[PDB]
C-alpha cells in the first residue's frame, strides 16, 4: 500500500474558489 | 492567504509524485499509474483556478499580480517537467 495525495489540498482549493466573487 | 496556500499545496503535490517516480523507476503499478494520471489532471485544473484568480483580481489595488503570475509560471514549468519524466518513463519497459 502507497499514498500520493496531499492532505488539505481539496480544502485549500475550495477556499480559493470561494474568494472568487468577493468584491 | 488562500492563493498562496494552493500554490504551496501544488508544488508539494508535484514533488511528491516526482519523488515517487524517482523511487519506482519501473512503469508498473497500473493503480499508481492511474492515480498519478488523476492527480496530474487535478493539478492542470488547479492551475486554471490560480490563473483565474489572478484575472478577476486585476482591479484589486493591493494584489501583486506580476508576483503571482510569476509563481504560476513556475508551477506550469514544474508540471511540464514532470509530465515529461512520466511520459519518458512509460516508454521504458514493463
Amino acid at each position: 500500500k502507497k499514498s500520493l495525495r496531499v492532505s488539505s489540498l481539496n480544502k485549500d482549493r475550495r477556499l480559493l474558489l470561494r474568494e472568487f466573487y468577493n468584491l | 492567504d488562500p492563493f498562496q496556500q494552493v500554490v504551496k499545496d501544488t508544488k508539494e503535490q508535484l514533488n511528491r509524485i516526482n519523488n515517487y517516480i524517482t523511487r519506482h523507476n519501473t512503469a508498473g503499478d497500473d493503480d499508481q499509474e492511474e492515480e498519478i494520471q488523476d492527480i496530474l489532471k487535478d493539478v492542470e485544473e488547479t492551475i486554471v483556478d490560480l490563473d483565474r484568480s489572478i484575472i478577476v483580481m486585476k482591479r484589486d489595488e493591493n494584489e501583486d499580480v506580476s508576483g503571482r503570475e510569476a509563481q504560476v509560471k513556475n508551477i506550469k514549468q514544474q508540471l511540464d517537467a514532470l509530465k515529461l519524466r512520466f511520459d519518458r518513463r512509460i516508454q521504458e519497459s514493463t
